[PDB]
């Protein structure tokens, strides 16, 4: 049960 | 005041996050203290293991349990709260 | 130019971390592209699951597998690399 | 096999 995500400023 | 950038998390768990982060700012000045306060409520309320990043300028690449990630702005502060492990 | 503030990992995995951040900076500008490059390398090299924050101004409170966490400055940024899940 | 750690900017 998993996801890869990027966050940006 | 809250601005949700990105999320994979029930709309009410999200409100919860933001309430928590509002509390955290009423009580703490410096990033590490805010983060540790948010993280601990969520391990407590929604089980471990959660992780919180608080700051005015960072990027990230993380892996989170499906349906447990929120990234938002609460003024000039950006909060990342997700669960992994 | 690496400066290792805090860590809980083998001195040899710290070097690796830094070499990987170094490579990351030779080819990326954008904080989330840097983070992801590093995160995916450690998943490859040391198995999942890693998380990486790249930022000029942040703090955090996270949980990590014992012996698998590092936070350091390289260039004009602070890197947090740790494994959890 | 876990540790809680804070990081400061």
């Amino acid at each position: 049960p998993t996801r890869d995500v990027a966050t940006s400023p | 005041k809250a601005v949700i950038k990105n999320a994979d998390m029930s709309e009410e768990m999200q409100q919860d996050a933001v309430d928590c982060a509002t509390q955290a700012l009423e009580k703490y000045n410096i990033e590490p203290d805010i983060a540790a306060y948010i993280k601990k409520e969520f391990d407590k309320k929604y089980n471990p293991t959660w992780h919180c990043i608080v700051g005015r300028n960072f990027g990230s690449y993380v892996t989170h349990e499906t349906r447990h990630f929120i990234y938002f702005y609460l003024g000039q502060v950006a909060i990342l709260l997700f669960k992994s492990g």
